[PDB]
């Protein structure tokens, strides 16, 4: 069966773009990771940065 | 892991393996995760 | 008749004229606002589009601002020839149908 | 001249049909979409139908299944047929046009408007 996309149809009938960011159940080594933060540099001080 | 050493230096007859020593720098790492038990070389 | 517009506006002479156009976030917050000036007995004409670019030959005596999900039109130095009709135009999504629903109409009286 | 000409609604009889012809001049027909506007006396603007210059069409939600409306890219003219008349027809109708991309577009052409009045 085919579609029916016309301006007459209101909200709920316009196509929606969907992307699924699924992942393997943590069995293989991690190859994708999120962004990492950063910190300025301090010289000769009892700082743990 | 592919621990590689590409050495472009030898001046000697082929004979057998030479006498010497050299380490092997780590160059190539792949997180492929597959299991392999069998392989072949690409002969010409 | 979801949109609400004042039936008329009144004020003392010599005061700046401020007209608020407030709706929802779908037509103003998420979409551009079109400002039309309609003459009595004449078809509406687009004057302000996009809130960033304006057609040439339009004096800057009129001012328009957008705050939050609302907009305000400010006119300084009101004159007797400023009595006209003003329309807000935006794209809205209705339960019966989604489209370009315009306003009803504002009428001004000068004594 | 660049103008959209539409014939006004004349007097008729119950059980008949009204034919309105909208013609575009001064520009190519396959360059702007065709749009319907309704304005009642003492009321704002309402829109009914859409006809693309070349393609499908969008009918009227309220006036569906009883209005004949199509397109013909030969004489750059369109015909609208109305049946089952009612007192709600008393308004002014604009057979206007818009930009060639819809949505965010300029309504450069306007029509004179047809005054439709139905009474008993």
């Amino acid at each position: 069966r085919s579609y029916s996309f016309r301006p007459t149809y209101g909200v709920g009938h316009q196509p929606y773009r969907v992307v699924v960011l699924s992942f393997e159940l943590l069995h293989a080594p991690a190859t994708v990771c999120g962004p990492k933060k950063s910190t300025n540099l301090v010289k000769n001080k009892c700082v743990n940065f | 892991k592919i621990y590689s050493k590409h050495t472009p230096i030898l001046v000697r007859e082929p004979e057998d393996l030479p006498q010497g020593f050299s380490a092997l720098e780590p160059l190539v790492d792949l997180p492929i995760g597959i299991n392999i038990t069998r392989f072949q070389t690409l002969l010409a | 008749s979801v949109l609400t517009q004042p039936p008329s506006a009144s004020g003392t002479p010599g005061q700046r004229v401020t007209i608020p156009c407030s709706g929802s976030s779908s037509n103003i917050g998420n979409n551009y606002v079109y400002w039309y000036q309609q003459l009595p007995g004449t078809a509406p004409k687009l004057l302000v589009y996009g809130n960033n670019q304006r057609p040439s030959g339009v004096p800057d005596r009129f001012s328009v601002s957008k705050s939050g999900t609302s907009a305000s039109l400010a006119i300084s130095g009101l004159r007797s020839e400023d009595e006209a009709d003003y329309y807000c135009a935006a794209w809205d999504d209705g339960l019966s149908g989604s489209g370009w629903v315009f306003g009803g109409g504002t009428k001004l009286t000068v004594l | 001249q660049v103008q959209l000409v539409q014939s006004g609604a004349e007097v008729k009889k119950p059980g008949a049909s009204l034919k309105v012809s909208c013609r575009a001049s001064g520009y190519t027909f396959t360059s702007h979409f065709i749009h319907w506007v309704r304005q009642a006396p003492g009321q704002g603007l309402e829109w009914m139908g859409i006809i693309n210059p070349s393609g499908g069409a969008s009918y009227a939600q309220n006036f569906r299944d009883r209005v004949t409306m199509t397109t013909d890219p030969s004489t750059s003219t369109v015909y609208m047929e109305l049946g089952s008349l009612r007192s709600e027809d008393t308004a002014v109708y604009y057979c206007a046009r818009a930009e060639g991309s819809s949505w965010l577009g300029w309504f450069d052409p306007w029509g004179q408007g047809t005054l439709v009045t139905v009474s008993s």
